[PDB]
């Protein structure tokens, strides 16, 4: 899907830790989203840091430059 | 739908997401804004970014810090 391709493109712009956070959050890698707590344990990040990673990633995904109209 | 007329569709998407690296990316923000300035749906883009709360990136000819200062 075009969503898939754009999602991987966006993930490539992130640091390794940020991309891992996003993949665990949305369950992109193995199909299981993880709770904020487990993501924090795995990557040593705060709930707030996860939220800002997710906000930036969503902004990149929804930006009209990448839009699937 | 205004997104059909977005001219950033023909640009590197990362242009619209400058990373501050020990300081404001004034040049990259300007380069993105130059695209927005030749865009026919700039008011629509900005309106959508503000109404949906897009906190990161350059939308509608405004940087993220500028939009953030607009909403308290
Ligand atoms: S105003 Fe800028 S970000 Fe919005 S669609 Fe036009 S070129 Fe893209």
């Amino acid at each position: 899907t075009l969503l898939q391709d754009q999602l991987q493109s966006v993930l490539d712009t992130l640091s390794e830790r940020e991309a891992g956070v996003v993949r665990l959050r949305f369950g992109l890698t193995d199909g299981q989203p993880r709770t904020l707590d487990e993501i924090g344990q795995v990557y040593g990040v705060t709930r707030e840091r996860i939220r800002q990673i997710e906000s930036k990633t969503m902004s990149k995904l929804r930006h009209p430059s990448r839009s699937q109209v | 739908d205004w997104r059909h007329k977005a001219v950033c569709r023909d640009e590197d998407p990362e242009l619209f997401f400058p990373v501050g690296n020990s300081g404001p990316a004034l040049a990259q923000i300007a380069d993105a804004k130059l695209v927005c300035n030749r865009c026919p749906v700039t008011t629509e883009c900005l309106s959508w970014a503000l109404n949906t709360g897009q906190d990161s990136g350059v939308w509608g000819g405004m940087s993220e810090d500028e939009r953030r200062a607009l909403k308290r």
